[PDB]
């Protein structure tokens, strides 16, 4: 580990955490809209969405149905997913900072010990 | 390191090479965002020279910042506005490499020497969107921009 | 800065003189000459210092940044000496202010290095813990009286496990976190109700009532924090007969936690309030209780005792 | 000599980093004990006794002053290294410059969020404050949301607003070298974006707008600037005159 | 002295962290080579020598004993630091308290997966063996499904059930200060959760059930307790008797 | 500290020393006295130490955690000498267990300043390598006799780059690197599969069947290892169907690598298991080969032979 | 001997890491002040002096040669490390082996990107 290496990840996981957090607030928004619009229609990085259909994969009246549903489920899915992604990014920003400060400290002591070692051998 | 660190002040121009760039096969491995010259002044090289240079640096910086992020979150969510700078940046990154005449034993390519105007222009056009159709690889290890166009065809199959 | 640090240091002073007839000392360890002179005239204008009479409630001890290591090293002891008198000689409840506790430690290292002793982890002095202990320990409640110290802490590298800071918390019984965010709510004192802490917030020490109210105030403040995200995005209404009450009260609470200082009267054109502990617990007790749910937010902004929250409401029709 | 004689003087120390090195070199050669980074225990005292000699005197002493602009060179942005820590700790504020900003086009590279002025407005003019204040605030607000921009696949127009004010205000802070402006010229330009006039303008054009806009009022309107200057603030009048000057210039501008 | 005379003592070193820094201050002042974290090369021995003296003698030497509960303070939950590791490599187990747990309201903030007792099972009473034995087991099966993830929708009846004991069992381990319990009191309440008598109940009532059900058998059944405690095991009758006791108390428990 | 070095030595003493024709030497260097006592009495009990006849197969040498540095610095040499006698003077096949050889080096670092030496890196003695060397070089098999030696190597602060452990790799033929990270996952023994090695891992020695399963397992765990960074922020969703299969298999291989030791029965809550090599080669083949992609991970955790992993799956239903 | 007599020799220094330690030890025991990382201030020199000796003599001197393949051990695959770079800055290239590649099946674990040959194709047959 290098303070410069650790500061890169930290720099970036700090961003990924804010992006991810922002994407959920959006995902919640659309999902609000959707649960309402969903109401009526039944009387007629998105989580494991596209795959769930993909695996098990191998009019209008119903087309608007599967659609009006597949969007509540999706905006639902993206929401929670991005909710845990920043939950993960946060455990990491807190984890990396500790590695950063252990190293930061360690680097300073290591140097001084080198100086002191050389001074003392004169 | 105290030595390299102490020497910057004695220079008027600095070319900083990086193993991270070299590692990608981009030679000369100069770091475009850590190299400087005291004459990179509009009053000295001119605004066309200057606006291109800074234009190239902004986009490489813009791309550096996104790198770590599309790494994890991928590229779909990116704005077409932003996936074009990823494009252009990756091509510039290449157009900056060049086969040296003293490293044919290394690159297996004939050395090219490009004149200042062929340089300014080549970059000006990439930045202008004038080659968003050619493939990145066409821009790797070539001299002047015309070789990038020719190389596209050769690669065209 | 910007967050009322100096006005809070000055109200505490005043309130110590008032409610405990105790005086206070101010030790500036490594003070910026500019900033001391500015602290001087600011206490003066607010009265805590009186050049004309004998009503000054503070003695100032200074260790400016130009002074050599040894001087910025000892000035906190000098300030200590002074305070010990108003306790061991007059048995008061003195207040000791060391600004800032980090420059004390740093002065320690400079002195250490000069005496040629091998630094320890992170470059500090080998005697970091004793240099601190021999000073911190003189600050207590003896049978004669007590010295209470408000120490301004600087955390290096934002590293709370850095030897300077880490050592220091060994002695702290509470933290007063001033917050720029809170200030922005207009709320003042700008103390953070969820980040500030205390060792004595134990029912076995403050008593269940006190302890429960406090834990009531914070949770509500916490819950509201949660909802804060929702409100702005999905809009303030999937909110339950319940979720809408936690907010209301929380927002009333947030305000009830603000307050007018007598130190800032020469300026706020408003009268300072020194709310009593009893009045404090009752106040919040009732808001939690639901006794003023009908009252409006702004009734609680910048007032003393709940009674004033009531009367302000009246004048606010 | 100036400070003491009722005169004002400005001093630039370029850099305090190199002088620290000079001092460390003598200290170690005289064999004094070395502490962190091999610096003598009295390196803090070397700068504090220097940077404290700068001060604002009282009329009783001449009212003269000495302002100091000390330069510190950080390494890989390690503002916590030893010498950068001392001097930051001694001075009244810091102007933090950053490479990333520099190469991204922000020149001067001032990192506005981390830069500080303990003295603050106690030193701004009323004219500036009249504008500085809301600018400081929309920027802080942009800084909260900025990161979203590049992935803002569907942000509400509330925050989408702050991103726009954000990038324009930012473009207004840009500046070429060797061309320092008169406080009156700075507020006239700041007023332009802060008031919202460049909100519909293209980010790519603000640099061109200002330049020409400022060329225009420095040419044609030296009487309004003289007002702003004199009155020290933006009167309700001059306010109205600027509104027209910019709404007609802008129209001209996008023709 | 006690260990050496057929007697039994308990020593509490609070903390060995600060003793270590005191010894290091001595060592740097004597000029001994600073090593990892500036600690002198022999700080592990500062501790091994000390803690080797806690010990259990056999009959031929008195049968006496010395029990040491040394305290070590970690920074940011970092249990890999030089000093913590040293000490873990000396004692016969650890009890790690977590800050997270502490705030979240679990106190004692013990970390049941990380903590260990390398030599104590033998020392354990059969009564506890009897109840505590199937407690880490249940708690093993709960450790898993208990995620960081606060909003998780679950499936599967079993895993559901596992998740259900876990939260009760965890309430049973919360304990206030200054109220140490009698081994027989502990097996009593633990019996209640590990046998299922709290499954049908709500996690928020566990605390309240405990005081109420405990005072009850303390007042009314000193008779069974004494057997448990005296027998030192849970006989068929005692267990049979206990079962009904949780049974009825439950049946009358007010929500 | 506390990762499994001693428990692994014990299990090996059990699984190997117990049915060994020939002698054994256990040298306790700088470890716990209670452990010497735990072992001695255990050795007596299983009869490897007989206080009645001359049938004991173990000689014990100890210089524990309570001795002054010099004792800890030499007991290894002492246990070592005992072993050398059986090797050369009786052409015997010896077994030599040492817990912990790191303590010998530490002991050296304790006296080194006293001998007046300028310290080398991390405060260790400049003679660290040669001291390890002239000592490690006597612990060896020869034409006269065989010495199978198992040495526990304590890694300070968990840092394998520490001069002590760092300098020891070069003296071994096989290394079992234990990991806190793995241990914390509940996998015991907490062996790091991509960090342990053996000069016998050669097709011409273990056979290609063995050599190919071995490299097979490592390749899949190495692959899982690189996916982990992304799995960490985003989980598995975004993973490729193909990538998710490595992950499944890797997590099942990771669990199947764990196993209950007799010696650790009191903690695993399970009966110790001893798996025969061909059973290991096999069980791992199948896993690799996708013959158990239907079973759940938990089926593989804490078991001996694969056959028990299938069963556990039924019980899990 | 072979190099100076128109013959060809190849020497493997396995490894130059343990030698540096030996040098460091010998040197500290002579009371020479330790330097960076505890090694003598001249460890670069320790290896440069040695490896400069591998060389190609002209026909005027027999046309013989000495080729050296020194080995250095990195820790946590960190090639930027002071010793590692000290030696990488003396030789005519490096072959960097990674454990990641090795476990992954890539054996030799040569890391294409990070390895180099400062001789280039001049040391290659035309076929190659
Ligand atoms: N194979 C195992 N199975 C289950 N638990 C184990 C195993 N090995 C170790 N443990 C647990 O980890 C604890 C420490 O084990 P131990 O083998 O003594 O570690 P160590 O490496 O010798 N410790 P130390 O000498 O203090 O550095 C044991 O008491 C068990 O609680
Ligand atoms: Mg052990």
């Amino acid at each position: 580990a290098t303070l410069k290496d650790i500061t890169r990840r930290l720099k970036s996981i700090k961003n990924i955490q804010k992006i991810t957090k922002s994407m959920k607030m959006v995902a919640a928004a659309k999902y609000a809209r959707a649960e309402r619009e969903l109401k009526p229609a039944r009387v007629y990085l998105c989580g494991a969405i596209h795959s769930s259909v993909a695996k098990q994969m191998k009019l209008a009246n119903i087309i608007y149905y599967s659609l009006k549903e597949s969007t509540t489920s999706e905006q639902s899915a993206r929401m929670t997913a991005m909710d845990n992604a920043s939950k993960n990014a946060s455990e990491m920003i807190d984890k990396l900072t500790l590695t950063f400060n252990r190293t930061r400290q360690a680097v300073i002591t290591k140097e001084l010990i080198e100086i002191i070692s050389g001074a003392a051998a004169l | 390191d105290p030595a390299p660190a102490t020497t910057f002040a004695h220079l008027d121009a600095t070319t900083v090479l990086s193993r991270a760039i070299a590692e990608l096969g981009i030679y000369p491995a100069v770091d475009p965002l850590d190299s400087t010259s005291r004459i990179m002044d509009p009053n000295i090289v001119g605004s066309e020279h200057y606006d291109v240079a800074r234009g190239v640096q902004k986009i490489l910086q813009d791309y550096k910042s996104l790198q770590d992020i599309i790494a994890i979150l991928g590229m779909d969510e990116l704005s077409e506005e932003d996936k074009l700078t990823v494009s252009r940046a990756r091509k510039i990154q290449r157009f900056l490499s060049q086969p040296f005449q003293v490293a044919e034993v290394f690159t297996g390519h004939l050395g090219k020497l490009v004149p200042l105007k062929e340089t300014i222009k080549g970059f000006q056009q990439i930045l202008a969107g004038e080659y968003d159709h050619l493939p990145e690889q066409a821009f790797y290890m070539v001299g002047p921009i015309e070789e990038a166009v020719a190389k596209a065809d050769k690669l065209a199959e | 800065a910007g967050v009322g640090k100096t006005v809070l240091i000055m109200e505490l002073i005043n309130n110590v003189a008032k409610a405990h007839g105790g005086y206070s000392v101010f030790a500036g360890v490594g003070e910026r000459t500019r900033e001391g002179n500015d602290l001087y005239h600011e206490m003066i204008e607010s009265g805590v210092i009186n050049l004309k009479d004998a009503t000054s409630k503070v003695a100032l001890v200074y260790g400016q940044m130009n002074e050599p290591p040894g001087a910025r090293a000892r000035v906190a002891l000098t300030g200590l000496t002074v305070a010990e008198y108003f306790r061991d000689q007059e048995g008061q409840d003195v207040l000791l202010f060391i600004d800032n506790i980090f420059r004390f430690t740093q002065a320690g290292s400079e002195v250490s290095a000069l005496l040629g002793r091998i630094p320890s982890a992170v470059g500090y002095q080998p005697t970091l813990a004793t240099d601190m202990g021999t000073m911190q320990e003189r600050i207590t409640t003896t049978k004669k009286g007590s010295i209470t110290s408000v120490q301004a802490i600087y955390v290096p590298a934002d590293d709370l496990t850095d030897p300077a800071p880490a050592t220091t918390f060994a002695h702290l019984d509470a933290t007063t976190v001033l917050s720029r965010a809170i200030a922005e709510l207009g709320i003042y004192p700008a103390v953070d109700p969820l980040d500030s802490t205390s060792r004595i917030m134990d029912p076995n020490i403050v008593g269940s009532e006190h302890y429960d109210v406090a834990r009531g105030v914070q949770k509500i403040l916490q819950d509201y924090k949660s909802l804060q995200d929702i409100i702005a995005i999905l809009g303030m209404d999937e909110l339950s007969e319940e979720d809408k009450l936690t907010v209301s009260r929380a927002r009333k609470i947030q305000r009830f936690l603000s307050q007018p200082f007598q130190v800032a009267e020469v300026f706020t054109g408003h009268l300072g309030k020194l709310v009593p502990l009893k009045e404090t617990i009752k106040g919040f007790q009732q808001i939690l209780a639901g006794e003023y749910d009908h009252l409006p937010e702004q009734a609680f902004y910048m007032v003393g005792p709940i009674e004033e929250a009531v009367a302000k409401a009246d004048k606010l029709a | 000599y100036f400070r003491d004689n009722g005169k004002h003087a400005l001093i630039i120390y370029d850099d305090l980093s190199k002088q620290a090195v000079a001092y460390r070199q003598m200290s170690l050669l005289l064999r004094r004990p070395p502490g962190r980074e091999a610096y003598p225990g009295d390196v803090f005292y070397l700068h504090s006794r220097l940077l404290e000699r700068a001060a604002k005197m009282n009329d009783a002493f001449g009212g003269g002053s000495l302002t100091a602009l000390p330069v510190i060179e950080t390494q890989a942005g390690d503002v916590s290294a030893y010498i950068p820590t001392n001097v930051i700790s001694i001075t009244d504020g810091q102007i933090f410059l950053e490479t990333e900003l520099f190469y991204k086009g922000i020149r001067p590279a001032i990192n506005v969020g981390l830069s500080v002025s303990r003295v603050g407005s106690a030193a701004q003019t009323r004219a500036m404050k009249q504008v500085a204040g809301t600018m400081k605030l929309e920027l802080a607000q942009y800084r909260e949301v900025a990161a979203f921009a590049q992935f803002g696949s569907d942000l509400d127009a509330a925050t989408q607003q702050l991103l726009s004010r954000g990038v324009r205000l930012t473009e207004l802070l840009k500046q070429g070298q060797y061309s320092p402006m008169a406080i009156e010229e700075q507020v006239a330009v700041i007023y332009a974006g802060v008031r919202g006039y460049l909100d519909k303008l293209e980010p790519s054009k603000i640099t061109k707008f200002e330049n020409a806009f400022l060329s225009h009022v420095i040419s044609q309107h030296q009487a309004l600037l003289g007002k702003i200057r004199t009155d020290g603030k933006i009167s309700e009048e001059s306010d109205a005159k600027l509104k027209e000057i910019v709404t007609n210039f802008l129209a001209g501008f996008e023709a």
